[PDB]
DNA sequence: AATGTGCAACAGCATGATCGCGGCAAGCTGATCGTGCAAAAGTCGTGCCAGC
RNA sequence: GCCGCG
DNA sequence: GCTGGCACGACTTTTGCACTCGTATATCATGCTGTTGCACATT
């Protein structure tokens, strides 16, 4: 069986690990993307205008 | 009032069934010095000196 | 139990691994919150509430 | 002679801290409403024929 | 959760 | 003639339905990562 969530989730797994593989990644501190992930702060893309 | 009470008394930390074997052992356990309980020290948490 | 009052303490003077000693107070109430005063090894007070 | 870069010290957090066995209580405790309507399903009081 | 056994 | 299990027209019960408001600590021992302070080479 399988759950629907109609909205992206992160993995605690691998977001929330001493090595945080999509933190480095991301090539970005882990505050950073714990702070976006739960709407402390935005994140914006492209904009190069 | 009542369910606190009895919550202490019957299920504690510090209130066990008391062994029966001989007198010595009732004797023995009334007058038992418990380190451990609610407001003590946990079994993992304390070192040699203790 | 721990008797509430105040009680200093020494740490036996290894938590730096520079040889100073740090003491440290602690308030213990009965029914509360404790207080703690400690010292850091760069000599600068320091309170720690709850 | 003022300036940018790489190296090191201090703080916070993750991790794990023996193996079997026996016995006793108490928690183990655990619920999302109604909604008001068709739509369906089921049920009940009643009348039916077939066996003795 | 507590107590004990080697 | 006497009796004992089958169907029918009202009544009665269930169900999707998906729709909103609504009290505590005190084990050390170790390793790893991140932030900030400071010595050294540079124009």
């Amino acid at each position: 069986g399988h759950i629907e969530l109609a909205s992206p989730t992160a993995h605690i797994w691998f977001l929330k690990s001493l090595p945080s593989r999509i933190g480095l990644l991301l090539d970005m501190p882990l505050r950073d993307i714990e702070r976006v992930l739960y709407f402390e702060s935005y994140v914006v893309i492209e904009g190069g205008m | 009032i009542s369910a606190a009470v009895k919550e202490f008394f019957g299920s504690s930390q510090l209130s066990q069934f008391m062994d029966q074997n001989n007198p010595l052992s009732e004797i023995t356990h009334k007058r038992r010095i418990s380190a451990l309980g609610p407001g003590g020290l946990t079994r993992e948490r304390a070192g040699f000196e203790v | 139990h721990r008797s509430p009052g105040v009680f200093f303490d020494s740490d036996k003077g290894k938590t730096h691994s520079s040889g100073k000693v740090l003491y440290n107070a602690r308030i213990i109430p009965y029914r509360g919150s404790w207080l703690d005063f400690e010292f850091d090894p760069k000599d600068n007070l320091f309170v720690r509430i709850d």
